């Protein structure tokens, strides 16, 4: 399952 | 920008036995960018129902895809894979050799 | 045996041809289990392995929600790096992202990954300590500072060590027959005369899983690495792989050559000799 936090460069 | 050339492997799933159904594969990998035209040919003609795996890449970010189609080898039928990429002045054609 | 779970993400900009193309795939070992594609009709995380099709609506709805989120994130990222590098809006660019976790034979955490590349060049990567970031250049350093400030590594650490590993073991069990199987390669050699004084000897390894294998040739026990034609391990298309190694043997010397196969599903390594 995917990570639940979504970072941006 | 990085432009890696795709390695081409045209093979079949199971050992080629004439008259028996199989899958003709064309594995392209190590290329970059992801844009690439891959075709499977039967006696020179491009095969219509040809599928490919989902675009993924290796630890070096180079892409890889599997193009495949159902086929029944014959003693006299010739198959090949034609690939084109920014790193190819002309579409590279690799013939299928059942021994490879 | 050690196992891993990885998520690969590719985004390409299509200047004047719509929004960037996003392709997301997930793997457990050498088995792909899910997929998402921006150009897809469904706009949903789809299964690519039988064993994952047993997951409920909750799982499919959550993965779809989260993957579309990654999609957007990568749409932003293309613009961002383009800015970082003072690049033209006309150019098509690629952002790839990878993250996963490896577990030992004990199924215990071994390592977590979280890298990015821009046009094939490494951009930023979580260091092994799960606490630091390898910023490639000045641009990647800008992203690093943002992440150090936002404390991204700590949230990742928890994922890579907890959730990631937790789901891996679950998949491993739920897809046991598939994921927890080791197919030993079906080996065999071919002999083709290339000339009146030489011949090609090819050693084959087929129908094997996992993809990890060692296929070598030796002449009198001496390795022939420099003289072997070894191809990249190919997927058979049915979940198993293939690979071959060939050497040109001077006629009457076939007996000097031995092919060796090493694979997890092999009780004891093989030594084949043409005879």
């Amino acid at each position: 399952a995917l990570w639940g936090f979504f970072p941006v460069l | 920008m990085i432009q890696r050339t795709p390695k081409i492997q045209v093979y079949s799933r199971h050992p080629a036995e004439n008259g028996k159904s199989n899958f003709l594969n064309c594995y392209v990998s190590g290329f970059h960018p992801s844009d690439i035209e891959v075709d499977l040919l039967k006696n020179g003609e491009r095969i219509e129902k040809v599928e490919h795996s989902d675009l993924s890449f290796s630890k070096d970010w180079s892409f890889y895809l599997l193009y495949y189609t159902e086929f029944t080898p014959t003693e006299k039928d010739e198959y090949a894979c034609r690939v084109n990429h920014v790193t190819l002045s002309q579409p590279k054609i690799v013939k299928w050799d059942r021994d490879m | 045996g050690s196992h891993s779970m990885r998520y690969f993400f590719t985004s390409v900009s299509r200047p004047g041809r719509g929004e960037p193309r996003f392709i997301a795939v997930g793997y457990v070992d050498d088995t792909q289990f899910v997929r998402f594609d921006s150009d897809a009709a469904s706009q949903r995380m789809e299964p690519r392995a039988p064993w994952i099709e047993q997951e409920g609506p909750e799982y499919w709805d959550g993965e779809t929600r989260k993957v579309k989120a990654h999609s957007q994130t990568h749409r932003v990222d293309l613009g961002t790096l383009r800015g970082y590098y003072n690049q033209s809006e006309a150019g098509s660019h690629t952002v790839q992202r990878m993250y996963g976790c490896d577990v030992g034979s004990d199924w215990r955490f071994l390592r977590g990954y979280h890298q990015y590349a821009y046009d094939g060049k490494d951009y930023i990567a979580l260091k092994e300590d799960l606490r630091s970031w390898t910023a490639a250049d000045m641009a990647a350093q800008t992203t690093k500072h943002k992440w150090e400030a936002a404390h991204v590594a700590e949230q990742l650490r928890a994922y890579l060590e907890g959730t990631c590993v937790e789901w891996l073991r679950r998949y491993l069990e739920n897809g046991k027959e598939t994921l927890q199987r080791t197919d030993a390669p079906k080996t065999h050699m071919t002999h083709h005369a290339v000339s009146d004084h030489e011949a090609t000897l090819r050693c084959w390894a087929l129908s094997f899983y996992p993809a990890e294998i060692t296929l070598t040739w030796q002449r009198d026990g001496e390795d022939q690495t420099q003289d072997t034609e070894l191809v990249e391990t190919r997927p058979a298309g049915d979940g198993t792989f293939q690979k071959w190694a060939a050497v040109v043997v001077p006629s009457g010397q076939e007996q000097r050559y031995t092919c060796h196969v090493q694979h997890e599903g092999l009780p004891k390594p093989l030594t084949l000799r043409w005879e």
